[PDB]
This record gives structure tokens, C-alpha cells and sequence, in this order.
RNA sequence: CCGCCGGGCAGCUUCCGGGAAACCAAAGUCUUUGGGUUCCGGGGGGAGUAUGGUUGCAAAGCUGAAACUUAAAGGAAUUGACGGAAGGGCACCACCAGGAGUGGAGCCUGCGGCUUAAUUUGACUCAACACGGGAAACCUCACCCGGCCCGGACACGGACAGGAUUGACAGAUUGAUAGCUCUUUCUCGAUUCCGUGGGUGGUGGUGCAUGGCCGUUCUUAGUUGGUGGAGCGAUUUGUCUGGUUAAUUCCGAUAACGAACGAGACUCUGGCAUGCUAACUAGUUACGCGACCCCCGAGCGGUCGGCGUCCCCCAACUUCUUAGAGGGACAAGUGGCGUUCAGCCACCCGAGAUUGAGCAAUAACAGGUCUGUGAUGCCCUUAGAUGUCCGGGGCUGCACGCGCGCUACACUGACUGGCUCAGCGUGUGCCUACCCUACGCCGGCAGGCGCGGGUAACCCGUUGAACCCCAUUCGUGAUGGGGAUCGGGGAUUGCAAUUAUUCCCCAUGAACGAGGAAUUCCCAGUAAGUGCGGGUCAUAAGCUUGCGUUGAUUAAGUCCCUGCCCUUUGUACACACCGCC
């Protein structure tokens, strides 16, 4: 038939990050919790919904994985 | 033929389909009576009220 | 395949038919299929007469090799007595009454009631 | 002439008896082994060679080895099967006698090739080539340039929680608002993930691993058994010289007699049925004509010819329509011809014995089909997946080659008025989103925009067609035929037409003036033309399959070519002459 040859760039299946995620959760003394950064619009995810820095991405994961922005 | 090839021969698959009808003047006896016996094969039997 | 389609081969004629026959095409027990075809009886083959008479039936057989088929045709012999066999006569097939009676030429006589 | 007799040349016939068999009064008398005696063979070739001897004037004659190689060579008969053997018979996939073409041009699309990353691909004489229903934008589709997606069943293992990662709204990107991936993280929450084995598909592979289905040898006349009879027995007759027949179909001769499958009979179909049963889902018919009715038309007016309607119907009926039961047509009569049988031929009445398909045996064939099959053997492949797709692309590409089509070449015709005759179908409202279309406006037209009937014999729909038929141009000019190739618009289908989708409107405006070598098609409502349906369809056909319609010429026989059947025969062929050598 042909033998495929491939132009050496195999690319990468990829891990979706390891993480442990949930230990940046600020504690201050006795039992209170929420920190600041960025927020998305949603219902499911609401208000606690919870944003970033990468190169760019930020994203918002809690109509369980319905709606992801774009920036 | 399945698939391709030979010479083209094909077949002429029919079934036809008679319909005959009859008007009648009666009330709702003459009719379950008269529709319900003589049934049995593959008879298809429509009831149409009057008129239209 | 040989002792199995006897013992159908048989039944079915024994059973009460005109004729049958049983084909048994298919690889057996070899690399090249062979095709086997056992009959008995009478059998017609051809005319409309054949559309409700014989009694024709493919079946395949997937074994632990390969595929076989089956044909099964049978023969009616409901031309006999179906009860009003349909038709009965294979159209071929007349049956001629006998002269039965027709005793006599005789002295004329006469006779009163 | 008729006999006999010896010894000669010969013949037929036979269960002597021989004989592998063919055959043989003798090849008889042979495991029941020997009457006398002469010669001579021991698988085939090498080889009747080498060498030796001898004779011969010589050709050569006579005598006459081996090494080596070799598995059969051979003989008799059997079926085959093929003869550039023979009789018989037959097919328009044969010819004659023709027409139509075909093969030439353009175009269509079928293949070949080249080219191309890709032009996936099956199919190779016939029985491959508009064939795979194969008219493909996207799907199809598999195939390439990519690129996504996982749909990894199942179990077996691994993963309780500082939540296994179920499933993620703005940007980097990417094609994609693909969390498919590079931080952020906010939820479903016992799913998840990672091994292992194992699948699961695959329009992957293999049709010489198979089922079915198909194609065909082959709508050709053939094939088979029971009993007899023949052969030790494979086998053979029955199963056939001849006449016949579309047809081992029949009769008869007849060691065969009577049977079975194929043919035939059958089914569907197609035509005669003022014969029957009927029918507002036919027609209706003609009425009765009761009318409207306008001079629609005739006619002063009575009266009439006529479409339309006003119908309805409680007319009447089946004249055509429809579809049920029926009948008939059956070489049935007469005259030839004929073995005076089986039939054939002519004529009468009348459809003259044949209107056309489907069904189609034994037995075949690496025919074709794994890509029609959730039929599938095995093989591959199996996540980066040949699993399924999105986007695009290709299947359409082009110096050449062939295959089926269409349109032409014109004036028995071309375009310009007009008249006017169907049939088989088909249709919505359908298994997942979708028709058939009547009648209003608008627009040239494609079309558009209005609105109406339609499980249909009602609505489309007296299906209002083309040839055809009739009314004017034209004048034999590659012209007004033809009508390709491009310029430009406009519609429609489609989410999308670039790769002119399909259509219209413009505009350009080609070769072809009858086709070189060949070769298929067929006899009666036949060829041809001619539209029209159906199938294919969102879109849509130059494709087929049906249907009428207009409708010819000519054969009505022969085997002259090609190919088929039997018989006899020959055969070193039995991978069957496309052989063997
Ligand atoms: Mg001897
Ligand atoms: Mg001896
Ligand atoms: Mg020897």
C-alpha cells in the first residue's frame, strides 16, 4: 500500500495536568474560606465559580463540564 | 444478480391489489353482523358512515 | 452430513411425501467445498405448478470451520388428497373414470311404477 | 442340371473351445501344463549405435556390446472431447434478402492508458465497457492532505479522600464555541483513569477458505432410472435407419416392455366475446331529455346540429370503462400432399393449428459476488487505530486508446401560425422530515409570489403529446441544419455548487454535407422515429424498464460463414485442439 512514513513530529497525547488542586484555600485562623482572582457568568457555577493565569487560560468548570469562556 | 455481473437479466416483481365495494342501507347491527363474519384471510375491510 | 440427511431424507418421505430431495453444499471436510445432493422420490421442476407444491427451504449451518447450506425441498403429495388438494391434479395428470356399469344390450322389456 | 468323393483357393454362423482384448474352425485340444521339431522375446532408450569380425567395387549386408539414463513405454478394448470425416437436423447472440444502423463528427458517459499525492474500486473474449442499480459537491466513501472523535464491549487486574478527574462559560490557538491539548480552576461524583488478557469493528485482506444469490455451457434439446435383454465386468440397450416435430415430440420399425425429470401441459399475459353479474371511487349511455342557455350555431319561425353546462336524480343502462364469473380456438371442417400412420401443406367458417414472457432438468464452471446480506472461514488491523467521522479533496482530473448512448448532417426537410389524438404508471401527508399538485395575481423566463383537491378509478386528470397532423418562412448556403466551445447576466435546490450542481435569460457561435478497416437485429403490430411515464431524485438525468403512438422495407429458406443438437466414424486428445507433439 504505502507504509506510512510520518513527518517526524509525533505529536503528544497529553495528561490533562496532574494536580492535587484544592490546598489554595485560605484559612484565616478560625474556619472562613474565600480568596480573590477572576469570575465567570454562569448558574450551576455560581458566584464561588473560580479564574486564573496560564499563557491565557482561565477557565470555569462547574455545570459540571458544560461551559468553558474564550480568553 | 447481487453484485455486478452477467448479462443483464432482471425480475418483474408484482403484487396486485383488487378492490371491490358495496353501498348498503342498514342501522348498527346489519353492520357489526355482516363485517365481523367473513373475515379470516388477508382481507382488508373499511366502513365508511355515509356519504362522504 | 451422510448419516444426518438420510435420517431427514428418510423421515420425510416416510413421513408421507411424493418426493424430496436435500442438498448439502459447503466445504466438508476438505479445503475445496464439494456440493452433495441426496433425492428420493418424485420431484417437478418447473411450471407455476411448482409454487404450491414444493415446499423449498434454505437454511444455512455456521460450524466450528466454516458454512454449509442446507436446501430442503420437499414434494407434496397433497395431489392425492389434500383434502380438495389445491387442484390436485399436477395439470400433466388426468384421471379417467371407469365404465363402472354399462352392462346389458339384451331382449328390449318395458317396466311400470 | 442334380448329387457324392479327394485334395485347392476362399465365404458366412455359433455360448465347441479358445481368446487381455480386438478376434480365431481355427489363435480350438494349455495349471485337465509335455505329438515332433526348427527359429526367437524377456521394461523403454541408448541402438540396430560403438567396437570387433566378415561379404561387397559401394549403398551397404550380415554378426553385434556397454556406461548412461529412464519410470513407465506399450497393447487391447471405455466413456469423453475434437476432426481442415461423414450423414441427418437446427439458431437471425448465423447467413441470405434489408433496413435500421453501428464502426466516421461533435457531444455523453463506460472503460483503457498516461498524468496525477488522488484521479479508491470491483468487473478482462466472449456470457468485463450507462455493469456493481456505479446520474456520485457535502453523505455517499472505502481512497489522499489533513485533521478531529472515541463508540477500548467484556472480564481480569489497578484506582476509600488532603475527592478516582465524570463532566468545564472569556483566549493561545485550531478549521472548530475540537477542555483535543499548555495555568485556573469551579462540579457528576464511585463514574473515573493505568496494566492484562480480550475484543469490536473495519466499503481491511483473501470469491482458488465458504453459504446464499446470481451469470452462463443454455428457452439448446436434453437427462434419468424399474424390470427385461446384451455383455465375467466398466458398461450397454431401452435412449432409433427413416418420416415427422418449435421441441428421445411421436409413430414405427423394434431384445424390449411399461415408467420418471426436462420439453410439452401450467401461470401470468396479449388480443373474438350488443352472450352474464354488476358498478355516483368508471363510464356513463343515450336518453326523458325536464332544463340554463346564449344565435354557441342552422333556420322567418316551427324545428334542428352542436359543445358547454343545471343539474341533480327517487332515468336507465351497461353501447365503450372497469373487473368478476364465462365461453371460445380446439389442425376444429373440406381439398391436396404424406409409409396415405405421425403429420405437413392449401382453403371454409373465423383469433387458423404458432400474440409475448415466467417458470426452466441432469450436470457443470477457481464465471461474478466477501463492497446486497447481523451469511461468513480463516487471515490481517485494532487506539496514532483500516474502529466512526469533520473539512476539504479526489472518485469528473488529460499528449492518446477502446465501450455502450444521443444529435446531426437536412427540404419526404428547417424554423414561422395553428388542430388535436394515451398508457403504463406515478404521486402528500412516507422509520425521523419530508409530495402530488389543480386555480388566482406578479414576472419575459427560470420562475416568482397567491391561494384550492388529493390512502386517490374522486384531486392532479376529457392525463388536452411528439412525432404526427394541419397553417405561413426558406431556398439547397456547413444555411435557419447543426448546433459544440466560451463572454456575460438572472432564477432554483441545497448550511454550501469553487470542481460551468440544476434551470432560465441573454451573448460567442464549432466538426459533421452520410462516415475508412470491420460488425448486431430481426419477420408483424416487427424494425425505425416519437414522446411519455416508471426506476434512479433535496437537487436533478444523454441511463436503463415499460408504455403507447406513428408505423415501414424484406427473409418465410438454408446451412454458404459463426455457433448448437443428434447419429455413424476416426482419434497418440481425457487441463479434451486455446490439445497432444
Ligand atoms: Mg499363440
Ligand atoms: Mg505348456
Ligand atoms: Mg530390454
Amino acid at each position: 500500500k504505502k507504509s506510512y512514513t510520518t513527518p517526524k513530529k509525533n505529536k503528544h497525547k497529553r495528561k490533562k495536568v496532574k494536580l492535587a488542586v484544592l490546598k489554595y484555600y485560605k484559612v484565616d485562623e478560625n474556619g472562613k474560606i474565600s480568596r480573590l482572582r477572576r469570575e465567570c457568568p454562569s448558574d450551576e457555577c455560581g458566584a464561588g465559580v473560580f479564574m486564573a493565569s496560564h499563557f491565557d487560560r482561565h477557565y470555569c468548570g462547574k455545570c459540571c463540564l458544560t461551559y468553558c469562556f474564550n480568553k | 444478480t447481487p453484485c455486478g455481473e452477467g448479462s443483464k437479466t432482471w425480475d418483474r416483481f408484482q403484487m396486485r391489489i383488487p378492490k371491490r365495494l358495496i353501498d348498503l342501507h342498514s342501522p348498527s347491527e346489519i353492520v357489526k353482523q355482516i363485517t365481523s363474519i367473513s373475515i379470516e384471510p388477508g382481507v382488508e375491510v373499511e366502513v365508511t358512515i355515509a356519504d362522504a | 452430513v451422510r448419516r444426518a440427511c438420510y435420517g431427514v431424507l428418510r423421515f420425510i418421505m416416510e413421513s408421507g411425501a411424493k418426493g424430496c430431495e436435500v442438498v448439502v453444499s459447503g466445504k466438508l471436510r476438505g479445503q475445496r467445498a464439494k456440493s452433495m445432493k441426496f433425492v428420493d422420490g418424485l420431484m417437478i421442476h418447473s411450471g407455476d405448478p411448482v409454487n404450491y407444491y414444493v415446499d423449498t427451504a434454505v437454511r444455512h449451518v455456521l460450524l466450528r470451520q466454516g458454512v454449509l447450506g442446507i436446501k430442503v425441498k420437499i414434494m407434496l403429495p397433497w395431489d392425492p388428497t389434500g383434502k380438495i388438494g389445491p387442484k390436485k391434479p399436477l395439470p400433466d395428470h388426468v384421471s379417467i373414470v371407469e365404465p363402472k356399469d354399462e352392462i346389458l344390450p339384451t331382449t328390449p322389456i318395458s317396466e311400470q311404477k
